[PDB]
C-alpha cells in the first residue's frame, strides 16, 4: 500500500507512474513509493506517446503540456527494488549530485549501505554509511 | 457608576429600600467601585441583611460575587467567625433545589483560600455532587482542587464527601464530560484515569487532561486539543534543520503578522529556504533540506524556476515583499550572490531595451551601473557579461544617461586593465550631446585610458571641448585621464601627443588643441592641476605615469566589501542601510549606606529642642523618577530624641505631580499650619531622571544627522580616556560610552565615544567625547577632552557637557 494517494495513474511497464493529490508525480516500485518529480499545478496523465519522447499531461485545458519521464532515476531505483544494487550503480554516472545521494538512500533503504556509499556524491552520506 | 469613589452614603440608602431592584443595583454599584479599587466596608450590615437565606438567585448571586474579591477586608456586618455572614445561611444556598444558587455558592466558597471559611467550604462540595450540567461536574472538580489548595493537602480534602472530595477528577474521565483539575498534586488514580480518558474524551475536557499528561503513541485520536499537542510531538520526532515544511504550525502563524505584507514576505522566505540547501556563501543562505523540491531538472515540467523568477524583483510585488524577494533570489541561486545579482541587476539597470528600467534621475541610474559592475569586481565571469550590458546602458543617449554609464565603467577599467579595450568606441558616441558634468568626466576617462585601442580621439573629444554643459568636476577627471596608454597610437587630426597637450590644458594650462578645452580651473579646492602636469613623464604611456594609475586600482578591490563595489543590488541596499539595528523644627543628618546590597538613605532625626513635636511621622517621598522603596517608619522626633531611621531608596520610577528637586524628605510633628515640613538629607540630582539607553554607530550617525550637536565645551579631567572618569560620570547622568567615531593613526587618535541615552525629559541625549590626548607635536590643548554634545533640543546636552568633569560625595558622621 503506497503512501501517496493516486489521483490518476498510468502503467509504464509494471512500474506505476501516478499523479498524487499533493501534485506529486510518483512511481510505485516494489511496493515503495518514490517521487519521480513534482508537478507545480494539478495535472492529469493523458498518456505516454513514445513519438514525442514524452508523457502528455493536460491541465483544465484540452491542450498539451509534456513531462519526459526521468528514466535514469526510475531504472536506478527499480533495479534497487529488485535487489540489483550493482545494476543500479551502472546507472549512477548519469544521476547527478544530490540525486546520487538520494538514489543511494533508496539503495540503502532497500539495503547495502556500502554500494550506496560509492554512488553518494555527498561525503556526509558516505561518512554515515 | 463607572468609578465614583465617594457614593457610599447613597449606596447604604439604596441597599435597603423595600424594592428588590434598588437593592440589586446598589450591591452592583458596590462591586463596580471595589473592582476599580474604591471604598466599600461602610455598607456591610445593610448589604448582608436582605439576601442571606433566600433561594432568590440574583441577590444571592450578587452577594456571592462580592465574596471572592474583598470578603476578608470588609468587617462591619461580617466580623470574624467560622460561619461568617459569607456562609452560615449559604449552607441553605448550597442546599437549595435550584442548581444555580447552590452551584454559585459552591463555586465562590471553595474558591477562597480563606481559613475563616475553611470548614464551610469543605462540605460545600455537596452543592455540585449531583451534576445537573457539564458546568456542575466541572465546577466540582475545580472546587475540590481549590479546597485541596486551601490547606487541605492531607485527609480534609482527598477522598469523597459522598461522591467528590478530590474524586470528580477520577469521575470526569469516565463521565460524559471531562475536565481535570488534577494538574498538580492530586490523586495518582485520576492521573491514570485521564490516560484511559484520552480515548473516551470530551474535547474541552481533553485540553484539561492534556495539560497534565501529553505524548501519544498514535497519530492522534481526534479533536483540536490532541491535534495541538500532536505538532509539538512531531517536531520532536524530526528536529533536524528546522521543521522545514511547517506542520500544523501554519494555522496560527499567519495571524502572527496580520498586518499584511509581512506574512507574504515571511512566507516567501520559507518557500525559498525549502527549495534547496545550497552552498551557503555570502547571501546564498538557503537552509532546510537539500532535496525536497530539488533544483533544476531538464525534464521537470513546468519547472522549479518559474517560482524562482518571482524572487527576482524590481518591486513586482510590493516593497516589504520586494526586499525579502531580492535576498531570496540571491539565496537560492548564485555562485555567492554575484551570479544572480548580475542577472537581477541587468533587469534593474538602465537600458535602451525597456524604458521601464531606465529613468532620467542621475544618481539612481549611476548606482544601478555601479551595482551591475561590482559583480565583475567580485567575480571574473561577470566582467565579460557586464561590459556589453554597459554599452547598452549608454545607448539611451541622453546626456545624463551616458553619463552615469561612463562613470562606473571607467572604475571597472581601473580594476580591469586592458580587458575592456573594446568598450571605448561605444563610450565616445554619447559624449557630444551634453548638459552635465558626469558625461564629460566619464567619457574623457574611457577615451583617455583606452587610446591605444582607438584613434578617433581629437574628433570625439573636440565637439565636447567646445560644447557646454556643467564642467566643475570634469576638470579633475579629465586632468588625471586624457593622455594615457601608448605614446603615439592615435590620430584623427590630433594623435596621443595632442591629447597630452590637451590633458595638460584642461588640467590647468593653456594650449590650442581639441579646439580648446571647456574649462581649466579644476574642481574642489585641494585637487589642482599640478600633480598630473608634473606627471606624464613618458608621454601617455604605460610606465609610471597617468596610464599606470589608470590601469591600476587604488588599494584592494575584490568582493562586495565595497572596494570598487556596491554591495548587492542598489534598491535592496537602501532598506538595509535604513535598519539602524538599535538595541515644626526638625534636624536631619544623613549618609547613604549599603549592606548586603541593600541601598538605603540613612537619616537620623533629631529634636534638639525641648518643645513638643509629638504627632511625629516620617516619610520619604516619590518626587518623579525618584522613589521610596519603604519610607522611614519610626514615630520619632519627640522631645530630645535622637533616632536613626532608614529610608530605602530607588532611582527609577514614573513622574509624580509633586516637586522635582533634590530628594524631598518629610517629617511631621506638632503644629497645625506646618504640620508637615520638608527638610533635606544629602544631594541627589535632576540628572537621575534621564534614562540610559545606548546607540550603535548607525543610530548615532542617524541621530547626528537628525539634529545638530555643534554645541561643544571642553571639559577638564577628560585628560583620561573614555573608559575611566568619563564613563563613570557619564553613567551617573544616565549615559553610556558606546561605539567610536574615530580614525586613529600616528597623527590621529583622539579617543572617540558615541553616547546615547533616551532621557525622561522628552529628549534623547547624545554626545561624542573626544579626548585630545597628544598624538601630534601640536595638540589642541594637550590632555583634556572636548565633548561635543546634544540632546534632542539640547536641554540635556548641557548635562553631558559638565557631568564628565568630576563628581564625588562622601561624609563620615
Amino acid at each position: 500500500e503506497i503512501q501517496e494517494i493516486v489521483k490518476t495513474g498510468l502503467w509504464v511497464g509494471d512500474c506505476f507512474i501516478y499523479t498524487s493529490s499533493v501534485n506529486r508525480l510518483n512511481y510505485y516500485v516494489g511496493g515503495e513509493i518514490v517521487t519521480i518529480a513534482h508537478l507545480d499545478r494539478t495535472m492529469y496523465l493523458l498518456g505516454y506517446i513514445p513519438k514525442d519522447n514524452r508523457l502528455y499531461l493536460g491541465d483544465k485545458e484540452l491542450n498539451i503540456v509534456s513531462y519526459s519521464l526521468l528514466v535514469s532515476v526510475l531504472e536506478y531505483q527499480t533495479a534497487v527494488m529488485r535487489r540489483d544494487f550493482s545494476m543500479a550503480d551502472k546507472v549512477l554516472p548519469t544521476i547527478p549530485k544530490e540525486q546520487r545521494t538520494r538514489v543511494a538512500h533508496f539503495l540503502e533503504k532497500q539495503g547495502f549501505k556500502q554500494q550506496a556509499l560509492t554512488v553518494s556524491t555527498d561525503p556526509e552520506h558516505r561518512f554515515e554509511l | 457608576m463607572d468609578s465614583e469613589p465617594p457614593s457610599e452614603i447613597s449606596l447604604k440608602n439604596d441597599l435597603e429600600k423595600g424594592d428588590v431592584k434598588s437593592k440589586t443595583e446598589a450591591l452592583k454599584k458596590v462591586i463596580i467601585m471595589i473592582l476599580n479599587g474604591e471604598k466599600l466596608p461602610g455598607l456591610l450590615m445593610t448589604i448582608i441583611r436582605f439576601v442571606l437565606p433566600l433561594q432568590d438567585h440574583t441577590i444571592k448571586k450578587l452577594l456571592l460575587v462580592f465574596w471572592e474579591i474583598v470578603p476578608k477586608t470588609t468587617p462591619d456586618g461580617r466580623l470574624l467567625h467560622e460561619m461568617i455572614l459569607v456562609c452560615d445561611a449559604y449552607r441553605k444556598d448550597l442546599q437549595h433545589p435550584n442548581e444555580f444558587i447552590r452551584g454559585s455558592t459552591l463555586r465562590f466558597l471553595c474558591k477562597l483560600k480563606e481559613a475563616e471559611l475553611l470548614e464551610p467550604l469543605m462540605p460545600a462540595i455537596r452543592a455540585c455532587l449531583e451534576h445537573r450540567h457539564s458546568y456542575v461536574r466541572r465546577n466540582a472538580v475545580l472546587a475540590i482542587y481549590t479546597i485541596y489548595r486551601n490547606f487541605e493537602h492531607l485527609i480534609p480534602d482527598a477522598p469523597e464527601l459522598i461522591h467528590d472530595f478530590l474524586v470528580n477528577e477520577k469521575d470526569a474521565s469516565c463521565k460524559r464530560n471531562a475536565f481535570m483539575m488534577l494538574i498538580h498534586a492530586d490523586q495518582d488514580r485520576a492521573l491514570d484515569y485521564l490516560s484511559t480518558c484520552i480515548d473516551q474524551v470530551q474535547t474541552f475536557g481533553d485540553i484539561l487532561q492534556l495539560v497534565i499528561v501529553e505524548l501519544i503513541y498514535k497519530v492522534c485520536h481526534a479533536n483540536p486539543s490532541e491535534r495541538a499537542r500532536f505538532i509539538r510531538c512531531i517536531y520532536n520526532l524530526l528536529q533536524s534543520s528546522s521543521p522545514a515544511v511547517k506542520y500544523e504550525a501554519a494555522g496560527t502563524l499567519v495571524t502572527l503578522s496580520s498586518a499584511p505584507t509581512a506574512i507574504k514576505a515571511a512566507a516567501q522566505c520559507y518557500i525559498d529556504l525549502i527549495i534547496k540547501e545550497s552552498d551557503n556563501n555570502v547571501k546564498l543562505i538557503v537552509l532546510d533540506r537539500l532535496v525536497e523540491l530539488k533544483e533544476h531538472p531538464a525534464h521537470e515540467r513546468v519547472l522549479q524556476d518559474l517560482v524562482m523568477d518571482i524572487l527576482r524583483v524590481l518591486s513586482t510585488p510590493d516593497l516589504e515583499v520586494r526586499k525579502k524577494t531580492l535576498q531570496l533570489a540571491l539565496d537560492l541561486v548564485s555562485s555567492r550572490n554575484v551570479e544572480e545579482l548580475v542577472i537581477v541587476l541587468k533587469k534593474e539597470v538602465i537600458k535602451t531595451n525597456n524604458v521601464s528600467e531606465h529613468e532620467d534621475t542621475d544618481k539612481y541610474r549611476q548606482l544601478l551601473v555601479r551595482t551591475l559592475h561590482s559583480c565583475s569586481v567580485r567575480f571574473p565571469d561577470m566582467a565579460a557579461n557586464v561590459i556589453p550590458v554597459l554599452m547598452e546602458f549608454l545607448s539611451d543617449s541622453n546626456e545624463a544617461a551616458a553619463a552615469d554609464v561612463l562613470e562606473f565603467v571607467r572604475e571597472a577599467i581601473q580594476r580591469f586593465d586592458n580587458l575592456r579595450m573594446l568598450i571605448v568606441e561605444k563610450m565616445l558616441e554619447v559624449f557630444h550631446a551634453i548638459k552635465s558634468v558626469k558625461i564629460y568626466r566619464g567619457a574623457l576617462w574611457i577615451l583617455g585610458e583606452y587610446c591605444s585601442t582607438k584613434e578617433d580621439i581629437q574628433s570625439v573629444m573636440t565637439e565636447v571641448r567646445r560644447s557646454l554643459g556643467e564642467i566643475p568636476i570634469v576638470e579633475s577627471e579629465i586632468k588625471k585621464e586624457a593622455g594615457e596608454l601608448k605614446p603615439e597610437e592615435e590620430i584623427t587630426v590630433g594623435p596621443v601627443q595632442k591629447l597630452v597637450t590637451e590633458m595638460g590644458t584642461y588640467a590647468t594650462q593653456s594650449a590650442l588643441s581639441s579646439s580648446r578645452p571647456t574649462k581649466k580651473e579644476e574642481d574642489r579646492p585641494p585637487l589642482r592641476g599640478f600633480l598630473l602636469d608634473g606627471d606624464f613623464f613618458v608621454a601617455a604611456s604605460l610606465a609610471t605615469t597617468l596610464t599606470k594609475i589608470a590601469l591600476r586600482y587604488v588599494a584592494l578591490v575584490q568582493e562586495k566589501k565595497k572596494q570598487n563595489s556596491f554591495v548587492a543590488e542598489a534598491m535592496l541596499l537602501m532598506a538595509t542601510i535604513l535598519h539602524l539595528g538599535k538595541s515644626d523644627p526638625v534636624y536631619a543628618e544623613a549618609y547613604v549606606h549599603v549592606n548586603q546590597y541593600d541601598i538605603v538613605l540613612d537619616v537620623l532625626v533629631v529634636n534638639q529642642t525641648s518643645d513638643t513635636l509629638q504627632n511625629c511621622t516620617l516619610e520619604l517621598a516619590t518626587l518623579g523618577d525618584l522613589k521610596l522603596v519603604e519610607k522611614p517608619s519610626p514615630l520619632t522626633l519627640a522631645p530630645h530624641d535622637f533616632a536613626n531611621i532608614k529610608a530605602n531608596v530607588k532611582v527609577a520610577s514614573t513622574e509624580n505631580g509633586i516637586i522635582f528637586g533634590n530628594i524631598v524628605y518629610d517629617v511631621s510633628g506638632a503644629a497645625s499650619d506646618r504640620n508637615c515640613v520638608v527638610l533635606s538629607d544629602i544631594h541627589i540630582d535632576i540628572m537621575d531622571y534621564i534614562q540610559p539607553a545606548t546607540c550603535t554607530d548607525a543610530e548615532f550617525r542617524q541621530m547626528w544627522a537628525e539634529f545638530e550637536w555643534e554645541n561643544k565645551v571642553t571639559v577638564n579631567t577628560n585628560m583620561t580616556d573614555l573608559n575611566d572618569y568619563l564613563q563613570h560620570i557619564l553613567k551617573s547622568t544616565n549615559m553610556k560610552c558606546l561605539t567610536p567615531e574615530k580614525a586613529l593613526s600616528g597623527y590621529c587618535g583622539f579617543m572617540a565615544a558615541n553616547l546615547y541615552a533616551r532621557s525622561i525629559f522628552g529628549e534623547d541625549a547624545l554626545a561624542n567625547v573626544s579626548i585630545e590626548k597628544p598624538v601630534h607635536q601640536g595638540p589642541d590643548a594637550a590632555v583634556t577632552g572636548h565633548i561635543r554634545i546634544r540632546a534632542k533640543s539640547q536641554g540635556m546636552a548641557l548635562s553631558l557637557g559638565d557631568k564628565i568633569n568630576l563628581s564625588q560625595k562622601k561624609t563620615s558622621l
